[PDB]
DNA sequence: ACTCGTGTGAAACTTCCCAAACTTTCTTTCCCACAGT
DNA sequence: TACTGTGGGAAAGAAAGTTTGGAAAATTTCACACGAG
C-alpha cells in the first residue's frame, strides 16, 4: 500500500498496463485480490485501464475473485460493460462470472449496458441467462434505464428477448413513461408498438 | 442573448469568489399513508433551506438593473408531484429557510415510494427550476417489529442522522422538535435540527473520546447525538421505547422508524431528557412500583424519532443570467481513475449527469465522453496545462475538479484531482 | 503500439461517438421540453404574486 | 495426439516436469483438460509424475478441470492420496477440489489414503470435509480398508475423528472381522478397545 | 524343502513354454434368496471351468514321481462360504469341467451381497488354495419394473454376456440352457454358455456388419447374441416380453433381471425361437386373435434371462511344487505409466495384490514397491535390460510384463510395456 | 537437483520403507493364517478321498 | 397329507415424490376515542 | 359544534416456512398349491 490511494504493486502493474511485470508478481504468491481505498481489486484497475494484458493474466488465474465488487460494489463486469471496451466482457462472462451480480445501487452489467446504450453488451449478456427483467433499488427494468436514457437500440434488444415492458419503477411510472417525458418519441413509438 | 460557454477567465474569478448559489432541502425518509378523507401531516416537515454566500449577490445584481424588492424575491412552490391537489406555495419572506407543515399522502397514491419536488423562479417569471428530495418511503403505520430485521430500511441503523419531535396529549398544534437556537438547545414548532446517532459501549470510561461501532441501533443501547447544525452534543443518553407514557428499561428489539422514545441520562440518578412548556430541561421520572422495571414518564420525555436525510445542490451563474431553469444539478458521488500517465483518463459516477456539461480540471477544460445519467469520462489534461514548464509531473499537484454546463452555470464538487510523480 | 493504439484509437471513439449521439438529442428535444416546464412556471406565477398581494 | 498413448504435447511437458515448457502451451490458449487413452488431463500426468513445476502451473491456472476423471474416474486428488506426494493433496484441497469425489469403485482419495496407511493425506482430508464414513461400490467404510490391509496409524486416526467402526462391507462382515482373518491383531485391539 | 525365488532362468523358459494351469469360474450376476424351509438353486449353475495346457503338465510331474492316478486328481469344493450347511462337493472326475446345480441361499443369511469360494487340493492333502466368484446380489423375486432405471445393476444392459435358460411347466428337473455343441446350438441339462447380447437399430441393413449402440436393453429391441465359446452367432432376434406364455409384441420397459421373455426372428414370418425337447428349432406361434398385438406362444419359446460373469486366474508353477496355496491370485486390471526416462515407473491396478510379488518386464526383475491391494508400483528398468548396447531407447522395444510371486509361482498377466524414443 | 533429487529422494524412500513394512507383516503372519487352511483342506480332504471310493 | 423345487399371487412395507394448512412474523386497512380549532 | 389531526387496535391479509399426509412405485416376506420322487 503506497497509502496515497491504497493501492498495491499489482493494481499498479495493472493499470499502467505492465501484462508481465503481473506475472511476477504472480509467480510471487502475491494476493490479487487486495482492495485500494476504493475498493478495487487489481481485476478492476486492469479493466479500468483497458489492459487486455494483464486482464488475461488475472482472468486466467483461478485464485483471482472475478465478482469482487468496489465501496459502491461495483464488478468488473459492471466497468467491463459501461466502459465500453473490447472483449473482456465476453471473456469474464466465459470465465463464469456472475452475469446477475449487481453493485449497491442494485443494477445489473444488463442495466448499466441499457444505460450506456451497449448493444453488443447486452446480447451478449442476455445470451448467458442475464435476468433481463431485473429490477434495482429503484425498480427499475433495465429495459427502463434504456428507456430514460433513450438509448433506442439496446432498448429493441430488450424489446426483441422479450423484455417486460409492463414492469414499472418504484413510481409506477412505466418505462414508455419516462420515455414521453424525457422527450424521447422513438423510443416511444419502439415501447408503444413493437412485438406485444 | 445567444448562450456564451464559460470561458478560460470566468473561472479563474470563481475560484476566488466561490460566491454559490444552494439549495438545500431537509426531510424525513419515511411518510405515514393517509387513508380515506383523513390528512396526516409529514411530521418533521420538509424543509427547504437556501444556504450559500451568493444568493445576496443575485439580489444586488438583479435590482441592479432595473428590479423590484419583489422582483428578486425567490418564489418557491414544494409538492410530491404526481397529484391533482397541485402544488402549495413556500413563504420564503423574511427569512430563508422555510417549511411545508401541511403536506400528506392520499389513499388514492398507489405509488409505494415517492419524491418532493421543490419548484423555483424569481419573481419576474425568470426560472430556477425544479430541485428532488432524496426518495421518501410510503409507510402504513409505525412498524413495532422484534429482532428479525427483514425490511432493514425501517430500522434506525448507527451513523445516520434522526430528528425527533415532541406531540402531545394527542393535539395537531403542540408539535415541537428538539432543535438547537444558536448553542442552547429547545423546542420549537418552526424549526427542527438534525442529530446523528452514533452507538456507543453498555460499559463506560469518560464522557468525551468518543469511539463509535457498527449494527443497527436497538433500545437500550448507549447513543450520544452530535448537531451537524451547531456541531454540539447531548450527554450520554440512552434510549428506551415507550408505551402509555412509561419507559420500558429492558427493551431489547431494534429502535424502528417513527417510535416513540425517552433518553435517560447516564449516571444523574433517575433522571430523563423532558419537553419544557418553554426551553429544554430533565425531569425525575414517577414511582415504578406494581410494575418492577417499568417507570412511569412525563407527557414531555416522550418523543417520536424519524431518520432523516439531505439533498444539497450547488450552483454558480459564470455567465451572468441563463434563460433555461439551471436544473438538473449534477451531484457527483465518486471520482474513479482509469489508466495511467499519458493515458490516464477518469470517471465520474454521480446522478443527474447530462451530455452538455464538461469537467473542469482548475481552470482547463477537459475533453468530456458522457457515458450515461449516472456515469461520466474525461482526459486527464497534461501536467503543462498548470506548470507550463515540465514534459512530466515532477511533483504533487492538485487542482478541484468541477462540473460546468454549455451556457456557463457551475456546478462544484469539492473534489480534487491531485497529479502524483510516477511509482 | 498500432496493437493497442489501433485498439485505444477505436475504444476512444466509441465514447466520443456515443457521447456527441447524446448530447445532440438533449439539445434538439430541449424546446420542446422546456415547454412543460415555462407553460407551468407561469399559471403558477399568477399565485407567487397573489399571495404577495395579501402580504 | 501421438496416437501412441494418445497424449498431447501437455501431458508430455506434465511427465516430463517441462515446468515452462508447459507455461508457452498455456499462453497459447491450448485446451488443459484434454483426455489421452488412459483418460487422463495433463494434470493426472503432472500429480503421476510428481512434477511440482507443472503441477502448480496447471492448478494456479483456472480453465483447469481440477477433478478431471480417468477411464477407471480416478482424480488427481486419488493418485495425490496414494503416489503418496509432498504437498499436492493439500494444495488441490486448497484449490477447492471436491474432496468426496469418487473413482468408478466408489472410493474416495480418504479410502485410498487409509488403504496405503497414508496417515498424513488422512488428516488433512478429515480437516476439510471428507466423508469419514463414506461406502464404496462394496459398502467399505474407510475405516475398512484401513482394518484390511491392516494400515493401523491410518485407522487409530479415523476412529480419532470417531469413524463409525460398526458400519460394515457389503457382505456384512465388520471391519473388525476383515482384521482378525488377514491376521492384524493390532488393528483387531484397537478396533476391540479404542475410544466408544 | 525351503522356497526359491524364482530365476532369470526359470523365466525365460516360461516364455518359450507358457505353460499354464488356469482355474475359471462362470456364475449368474444374481441368485434368489430362499425363504424358511425352502431351496431356491442356482438357475444356471456355477459352473468351475478349467482351462490351460498344464494341468496336464502336472498330472505328468506328478505321477513321475510316485502318484496315484487317484493322487494327480485336481479335488474341488464349491461354497457360498459364511454357512454352518459346509460345503460341496464337485466332481472334476473324468471331463474337465463341473457345475453345482443344489446351491441356495437361506432366510438366514442377512447379507445383501455374497461370494463362491471354489477351495482345492490335489489328493494328496497338496494344496491350491481358494478362487473367488466375481461378487453376486441377492434379490427377493425377479424385479418387474417399468422405466425407472434406478437400481442399473438389475436393468441388462448392453454388451454384457448374458445366459439364458428354459425350464417348463414348473417342473425342477427339465432345466435346459442354450448352449453350442462345437457348432450346432441346442439346449443342455449339463452345460450352459455365455452370449453377449449387443444392441441393434430398429431400422436395418443387410444381416452382418454388426454395428453395436450403447445404453440398456428395452424389450423390443433388436438384439444379435455373439457366443464367447464357438465364436457363433444367432440370427438377428427381437426380445419380447411373456406374459402366461403369451409374447405381448409392445412392451416398451427394460429387460430386468430373470425375466422371462422370447426372441423373434426377423424377417421370418411369425416364426419365434423355441426350445426343443431335442435339437433347437423355430416355431410359429399360435392365433392372436381376442388380443391383438398379444401373440400366444409355446413352452419352448419361452427362456428365463439372467446378465452373467467370468472370474479367471492364471498361475504356473515356475520352480516346481510348493507347500502353500497358490492364492489369492493377482489380476491386473490396469497398468499406468508415471513419469519418464530416468525416472519412469509404472502403477499396476488390479487386485488381490500381495506384498511378496515384483513385476517382471520380461526376463529382467525389476524393484517393486507395494502400495496396497489394489495398488502396486516399480521402476522401468533400463533398456540396455534388453538390448545391452545403447544407453537410450533407439527405437520401439516391447516386452511383456508379468506379476512373479517369492516362491516362483508366476502369475501371468497378457500387459505389455512398450519402450519408446523420446518425443 | 537436490532440489527435486531430495524430494525424489524422500518419496521412494516412502513408498520402499512402505512396502518393507507391508512384505514383513504378510511373512510373519503367514504361518498362522496358513493355519486355518491346513486344518480345514484337512477334514474336506477325508471326503474327496470317500466319494472316490464310491466311484 | 409324504416330503421337496418352483411358481403362482395376496398382504405387509418401504423409501418418495408432492401437495396441504399455518407453524407464522410481518405487514395494510379501516374503524373509532380524545382533544383542541 | 362537527370537523381538524392524531394515536391506537383490531380485524384482514400475505409471502417465507416447516412439515405432515399420504397418495404412488417398488421392495420385503409369507403362506400355498401344482406336479413330480
Amino acid at each position: 500500500q503506497t497509502d496515497r490511494t491504497g493501492e498495491t504493486a499489482l493494481h499498479l502493474a495493472a493499470r499502467y498496463s505492465r501484462s508481465d511485470a503481473a506475472k511476477r508478481l504472480l509467480e510471487a504468491s502475491a494476493d490479487a485480490n487486495i482492495q485500494d481505498n476504493m475498493g478495487r481489486t487489481p481485476l478492476h484497475a486492469a479493466v479500468s485501464a483497458d489492459a487486455q494484458g494483464v486482464f488475461q493474466i488475472l482472468i486466467r488465474n483461478r485464485a483471482t475473485d472475478l465478482d469482487a465488487r468496489m465501496h459502491d460494489g461495483t464488478t468488473p463486469l459492471i466497468l467491463a460493460a459501461r466502459l465500453a471496451v473490447e472483449g473482456m466482457l465476453e471473456d469474464l462472462i466465459n470465465s463464469h462470472a456472475d452475469v446477475n451480480a449487481v453493485d449497491d445501487l442494485g443494477k445489473s452489467a444488463l442495466h448499466w449496458a441499457a444505460a450506456v446504450n451497449n448493444v453488443d453488451a447486452a446480447v451478449v449478456l442476455l445470451k448467458n441467462g442475464a435476468n433481463k427483467d431485473m429490477q434495482n433499488n429503484r425498480e427499475e427494468t433495465p429495459l427502463f434505464l434504456a428507456a430514460r436514457e433513450g438509448s433506442y437500440e439496446t432498448a429493441k434488444v430488450l424489446l426483441d428477448h422479450f423484455a417486460n415492458r409492463d414492469i414499472t419503477d418504484h413510481m409506477d411510472r412505466l418505462p414508455r413513461d419516462i420515455a414521453q417525458e424525457r422527450m424521447h418519441h422513438d423510443i416511444v413509438r419502439l415501447l408503444d408498438e413493437y412485438n406485444l | 442573448p445567444p448562450p456564451k460557454r464559460l470561458t478560460r477567465e470566468a473561472m479563474r474569478n470563481y475560484l476566488k469568489e466561490r460566491g454559490d448559489q444552494t439549495v438545500l432541502i431537509l426531510h424525513a425518509k419515511v411518510a405515514q399513508k393517509s387513508y380515506g378523507n383523513e390528512k396526516r401531516f409529514f411530521c418533521p416537515p420538509p424543509c427547504v433551506y437556501l444556504m450559500g454566500s451568493g444568493w445576496k449577490k443575485k439580489k444586488e445584481q438583479m435590482e441592479r438593473d432595473g428590479c423590484s424588492e419583489q422582483e428578486s424575491q425567490p418564489c418557491a412552490f414544494i409538492g410530491i408531484g404526481n397529484s391533482d391537489q397541485e402544488m402549495q406555495q413556500l413563504n420564503l419572506e423574511g427569512k430563508n429557510y422555510c417549511t411545508a407543515k401541511t403536506l400528506y399522502i392520499s389513499d388514492s397514491d398507489k405509488r409505494k415510494h415517492f419524491m418532493l419536488s421543490v419548484k423555483m423562479f424569481y419573481g419576474n417569471s425568470d426560472d430556477i427550476g425544479v430541485f428532488l428530495s432524496k426518495r421518501i418511503k410510503v409507510i402504513s403505520k409505525p412498524s413495532k417489529k422484534k429482532q428479525s430485521l427483514k425490511n432493514a430500511d425501517l430500522c434506525i441503523a448507527s451513523g445516520t442522522k434522526v430528528a425527533l419531535f415532541n406531540r402531545l396529549r394527542s393535539q395537531t398544534v403542540s408539535t415541537r422538535y428538539l432543535h438547537v437556537e444558536g448553542g442552547n438547545f429547545h423546542a420549537s414548532s418552526q424549526q427542527w435540527g438534525a442529530f446523528f446517532i452514533h452507538l456507543l459501549d453498555d460499559d463506560e470510561s469518560e464522557g468525551e473520546e468518543f469511539t463509535v461501532r457498527d449494527g443497527y441501533i436497538h433500545y437500550g443501547q448507549t447513543v450520544k447525538l452530535v448537531c451537524s447544525v451547531t456541531g454540539m452534543a447531548l450527554p450520554r443518553l440512552i434510549i428506551r421505547k415507550v408505551d402509555k407514557q412509561t419507559a420500558l428499561l429492558d427493551a431489547d428489539d431494534p429502535v424502528s422508524q417513527l417510535h416513540k422514545c425517552a433518553f435517560y441520562l447516564k449516571d444523574t440518578e433517575r433522571m430523563y431528557l423532558c419537553l419544557s412548556q418553554e426551553r429544554i430541561i430533565q425531569f425525575q421520572a414517577t414511582p415504578c412500583p406494581k410494575e418492577p422495571n417499568k417507570e412511569m414518564i412525563n407527557d414531555g420525555a416522550s418523543w417520536t424519532i424519524i431518520s432523516t436525510d439531505k439533498a444539497e445542490y450547488t450552483f454558480y451563474e459564470g455567465m451572468g443570467p441563463v434563460l433555461a431553469p439551471v436544473t438538473p444539478v449534477p451531484v457527483v458521488e465518486s471520482l474513479q481513475l482509469n489508466g495511467g500517465g499519458d493515458v490516464a483518463m477518469l470517471e465520474l459516477t454521480g446522478q443527474n449527469f447530462t451530455p452538455n456539461l464538461r469537467v473542469w480540471f482548475g481552470d482547463v477544460e477537459a475533453e468530456t465522453m458522457y457515458r450515461c445519467g449516472e456515469s461520466m469520462l474525461c482526459v486527464v489534461p497534461d501536467i503543462s496545462a498548470f506548470r507550463e514548464g515540465w514534459r512530466w509531473v515532477r511533483q504533487p499537484v492538485q487542482v478541484p475538479v468541477t462540473l460546468v454546463r454549455n451556457d456557463g452555470i457551475i456546478y462544484s464538487t469539492s473534489l480534487t484531482f491531485t497529479y502524483t510523480p510516477e511509482p | 503500439h498500432s496493437a493497442v493504439m489501433e485498439r485505444l484509437r477505436r475504444r476512444i471513439e466509441l465514447c466520443r461517438r456515443h457521447h456527441s449521439t447524446c448530447e445532440a438529442r438533449y439539445e434538439a428535444v430541449s424546446p420542446e421540453r422546456l415547454e412543460l416546464e415555462r407553460q407551468h412556471t407561469f399559471a403558477l406565477h399568477q399565485r407567487c404574486i397573489q399571495a404577495k398581494a395579501k402580504r
